[PDB]
């Protein structure tokens, strides 16, 4: 019998594995979409952080 | 009518009054590459009117003992105008062609020309006469340029293949009794959507006199032959600096 709050609300025993990622079907290579020029500030996909 | 024609494309126009219809290579018109057949990812360029125009390359003399000549495409244009500039600056290339051959004489001249288009026309050598030597054609023979090159053995077309069967290829005759011009429209012929314009040659153009020129003394002895051609639906891709060859 559980009566104390720290045991009632406890998270001990969670046996399921939290998965951040999922598998998606990929029978062929990915397609390429049409693109055009872009001249704006604040949105930069070239710069990263390794 | 049918004997009269006018071809206009870009900023050029060709008129004729002794035509013999127009031959469409393999029953197909030149076209652009589709999205399901393209493989490169960058956006190709389509300069349109600045490259799709008639270019006149040079003039050859027809004599009683001439054997024939051949031209390689697009080697004839790799160094002419905006088309040549684009072909030098870019890695890839794709286009068709529209060929017009001019040759006129009088009603008292006779002779016949066979104008044909043979894809992948690889030129073979005489192999040193006896045939024990492993030779390869030199540069001036494989890639003569815009000046053309003369056949040495027209009966075999310098490849060991008989000229009597050259009519299986898209072709027209220039018979002085009937016509004075020929037109063949060639789509893009290749196993690749795009190919190099400098290393690879798609086809070759053959002009061989089957019936010898003959006229009576006193008539005009100088009968020239002229080649005019226009690229169609040109594309280019893979831009970098220019390369000479």
């Amino acid at each position: 019998g559980d009566r104390v709050a720290d045991v009632i609300e406890s998270s001990i025993g969670d046996s399921v594995s939290r998965a951040l990622t999922r598998a998606l079907p990929a029978p062929t290579g990915q397609d390429t979409q049409v693109s055009s020029h872009r001249l704006d500030t604040g949105k930069v996909p070239a710069l990263q952080a390794a | 009518s049918d004997r009269v024609a006018q071809l206009t494309i870009g900023n050029s126009t060709i008129t004729t009054q002794e035509a013999a219809n127009i031959i469409v290579g393999y029953g197909e018109w030149p076209s652009y590459c589709s999205d399901s057949d393209a493989t490169a990812v960058d956006k190709p360029t389509r300069p349109d009117v600045s490259v799709n125009r008639f270019y006149t390359l040079d003039t050859k003399l027809w004599e009683k003992s001439s054997k024939g000549w051949y031209w390689k495409f697009p080697d004839v244009l790799t160094e002419t105008g905006v088309f040549g500039q684009n072909a030098q600056f870019h890695y890839l290339y794709r286009s068709g062609f529209c060929i017009h051959v001019q040759c006129n004489a009088s009603k008292f001249h006779q002779g016949a020309l066979l104008v044909a288009v043979l894809p992948e026309y690889v030129i073979g050598s005489v192999a040193g006469g006896t045939g024990t030597e492993d030779t390869h054609p030199p540069y001036k023979q494989t890639q003569p340029g815009a000046d053309g090159f003369e056949l040495q053995h027209p009966y075999v077309l310098d490849a060991g293949i008989p000229i009597s069967q050259l009519t299986v290829c898209p072709h027209q005759w220039i018979n002085l009794r009937t016509n004075n011009c020929a037109t063949i429209i060639v789509p893009y012929i290749n196993a690749l959507p795009f190919d190099s314009a400098l290393n690879h040659c798609n086809f070759g153009l053959l002009v061989v006199p089957i019936s010898p020129l003959d006229y009576d003394q006193g008539a005009t002895p100088v009968i020239p032959i002229t080649i005019t051609l226009a690229p169609m639906c040109s594309e280019f891709a893979g831009l970098r600096q220019a390369v000479t060859q």
